[PDB]
């Protein structure tokens, strides 16, 4: 009895579980993300 | 069995750009 | 590679020149082959090499071959900004996994590695 | 026959309508077409 | 953990053996978002 | 308020509700649906063999 | 985005005074005094330099798309 995949949950941007939470200002520029963007939304399709 | 001429070798020229 | 008169040599790719082989160069190569006692490549073999080069140049790579080439160049990759950001993100994910697992030994090594990789300008 | 450009490492290459859409060197999945060769003119107004 | 126990019972008689089958739900594990390509590889999104 | 018992109780009750983390992070190395499709393939194979 | 070449209202060339304006502000001059030093008398021209936001500096921080 181990880990079973039960589904995928969309991630809100700039939250604790987003990849952009850690990135600093320079890597944010390298990732083509605007530093003025605040997050708080989801990306579906 | 015939010897290769200059043009035959020129057909298989593989440049450094082509190597890259 | 190997000169006929001289001995075997290991050379990198950039030593070769894009310029075509001149007549005295090929004549000297033929004289070296005659001195060593060798022959020239047959016309059938020349055509076989030409077909091999045309097939290789016009070949379409598969997904697995492309991934293998990408992994090979990634092994050759000294540094690249996009790849450094991706590696730092993966290290951060591994660090949060170690922190959530209460592993006090792995997290120190990941922090040291991140400190070594980091400090950008 | 047609030039492209990688979305990550800005490398130029070509495709023959049979290769997978990928960068040769860094394997990015996003590529861009190169600018045309036709003459481009503006009226400066 | 609201409904952590699914239960199936079967009083088999075919020597009476009362069998209960039950499954428990444990911990939830989350990861950073990942992208899975058609060729089968995966990478951080 | 200045009694040590009240201060310790306040500290304990304030820091007790500060710690809240149930979900544990993990790293995915492969496709999460790989197990499902491989077991479906094995089940279909043994269904054919049983039939 | 980048400093306009001409004043919108009258058409005086103000596109050659941005770096001098930044220099004067660096030296410690007030904005009004700096605009006076650059010989911008009409307030239509003073508005052009006083209210400009240099957005090209933010656009240049993204990596070039062609090399
Ligand atoms: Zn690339
Ligand atoms: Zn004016």
């Amino acid at each position: 009895g181990n880990k079973v995949h039960i589904g995928k949950v969309p991630i809100m941007l700039r939250s604790k579980f987003c990849s952009l939470r850690t990135l600093d200002e320079v890597d944010l520029y390298k990732m083509k993300e605007c530093p003025y963007d605040m997050g708080g939304y989801f990306v579906i399709n | 069995s015939k010897p290769a001429t200059l043009s035959d070798i020129n057909k298989i020229i593989f440049g450094r750009t082509a190597m890259s | 590679v190997a000169f006929p008169n001289q001995k075997e040599m290991v050379r990198p790719l950039f030593v070769f020149s894009d310029s075509s082989i001149t007549h005295p160069e090929f004549d000297l190569f033929l004289r070296e082959l005659d001195a060593e006692g060798l022959s020239v490549m047959d016309l059938r073999d020349v055509d076989y090499k030409y077909h091999q080069l045309k097939e290789m140049s016009s070949r379409s790579l598969s997904n697995d071959e492309v991934n293998s080439i990408v992994k090979m160049k990634q092994s050759l990759s000294s540094n690249t900004g996009f790849n450094t950001v991706l590696k730092k993100a993966q290290l951060q994910e591994e660090l949060e996994e170690a922190r959530d697992a209460h592993d006090h030994e792995r997290v120190a090594r990941i922090e040291a590695e991140l400190k070594s990789i980091g400090a950008e300008s | 026959g047609v030039k492209y450009t990688c979305g990550a490492c800005a490398h130029n290459f070509s495709l023959n309508k049979s290769d997978p859409v990928r960068c040769k060197e860094c394997g990015h999945r996003v590529i861009y077409k190169a600018r045309t060769k036709r003459m481009i003119q503006f009226d400066a107004r | 953990w609201e409904e952590p126990r699914l239960i199936l019972d079967q009083p088999a008689q075919h020597d009476n053996i009362n069998k209960r089958y039950e499954i428990r739900f444990g911990k939830i594990y989350l990861s950073r978002p990942t992208m899975t390509e058609a060729d089968g590889t995966t990478h951080a999104m | 308020f200045q009694s040590t018992t009240h201060q310790k109780l306040a500290k304990a009750l304030s820091a007790k509700q500060k710690k809240e983390s149930y979900a544990r992070s993990v790293v995915t190395k492969e496709d999460p649906e790989e197990r499902q499709r491989r077991l479906e393939s094995q089940e279909n194979e043994r269904y054919r063999l049983e039939r | 985005m980048i400093i306009p070449v001409r004043c919108f209202s009258c058409g005086k060339v103000v596109g050659d005074k941005w770096d001098a304006y930044l220099r004067l502000l660096e030296e410690g001059k007030q904005e009004g005094d700096a605009l006076d030093e650059l010989k911008l008398k009409r307030y239509c021209c003073r508005r052009m330099v006083l209210t400009h936001v240099d957005l090209i500096e933010k656009f240049l921080r993204y990596n070039p798309l062609e090399k």
